[PDB]
């Protein structure tokens, strides 16, 4: 029913799916500020991925 | 805030069946915040013994809503507690006054917070009535300006069975 | 709520749960939430409306 579809589109506000997603590797996280080493931890996780 | 006097010999088995909200006064915010859009509000009065079972039909973005709620009785006749169910407090209501065939003036109040309702059972309500009802609202220390009409038409009876709050 | 099931241990024999294995009821100082979707609940206040 158009009625239940609509109260699934207004419960979808507070709990949704996501629906296209645009990713980073999380190596480009791996950022000197944090880390000793970072370039090679960095190096390191390329290989292992 | 006082107990005034309800109506006087009021009787829910004349009181009971359809009520149309007409308007409200209070300071609840969200009365004026979100204020817009108030749907229109229909209660069947049902009696449960000294008690009313009453359910409010009302809009909620085209969903139509029954809350079913017990006005239990106080023993006084026409004050009524609604329990809390954890809710922020119980409702102390007086039925102040009614023509059970016209119109009801109902005193609510919970934790020292109150509010006035005109309920009548015609669209066409007596301007006479309003009237009173605005100087029921003066001596309710109210502003006009807290009265919020409700929209004449678009009431809801019979709400589904996943539509029902059941609160009792 | 539910999370104490995922604490007992399993017996694979007579796929019963067993004792708790995790503490369930650990927080480890931490005070990491999570947001429950499902947090709607449907209120009428009578003297609002």
């Amino acid at each position: 029913t158009a009625d239940l579809m609509q109260e699934w589109g207004d419960a979808v506000q507070y709990n949704p799916a996501i629906i296209k997603v645009k990713v980073e590797p999380l190596y480009e996280l791996v950022t000197a500020t944090d880390f000793a080493y970072s370039s090679t931890v960095r190096q390191n996780m390329k290989q292992a991925l | 805030i006082s107990t005034i006097q309800p109506k006087a010999n009021f009787d829910a088995q004349q009181f009971a069946g359809t009520w149309l909200l007409v308007a409200v006064g209070s300071a609840c915010r969200f009365l004026q915040e979100q204020g817009h859009r108030a749907e229109a509000t229909t209660l069947h009065v049902a009696p449960q013994g000294t008690a009313m079972a009453v359910s409010t039909f009302r809009k909620l973005d085209g969903i139509c809503w029954q809350v079913r709620q017990l006005y239990g009785d106080t023993g006084v006749l026409g004050r009524f507690l609604l329990q809390a169910r954890d809710a922020r407090g119980a409702v102390h209501v007086v039925v102040a006054e009614t023509d059970y065939q016209s119109f009801a003036v109902l005193y609510l109040e919970r934790a020292g917070q109150l509010s006035v309702k005109l309920y009548a059972r015609s669209l066409p309500v007596s301007d006479s009535v309003l009237s009173g009802f605005e100087q029921r609202v003066q001596e309710a220390h109210l502003t006009e300006d807290q009265i919020f009409y409700f929209p004449k038409y678009g009431f809801c009876e019979a709400a589904d069975q996943f539509h029902v709050l059941d609160e009792v | 709520p539910g999370s104490q099931k995922a604490a007992l241990g399993y017996n694979i024999l007579t796929q019963e749960d067993a004792q708790s294995v995790y503490d369930a009821s650990y927080y480890g100082g931490q005070c990491e939430t999570v947001y429950n979707g499902e947090w709607r609940e449907l209120r009428y206040d009578s003297t609002c409306e």
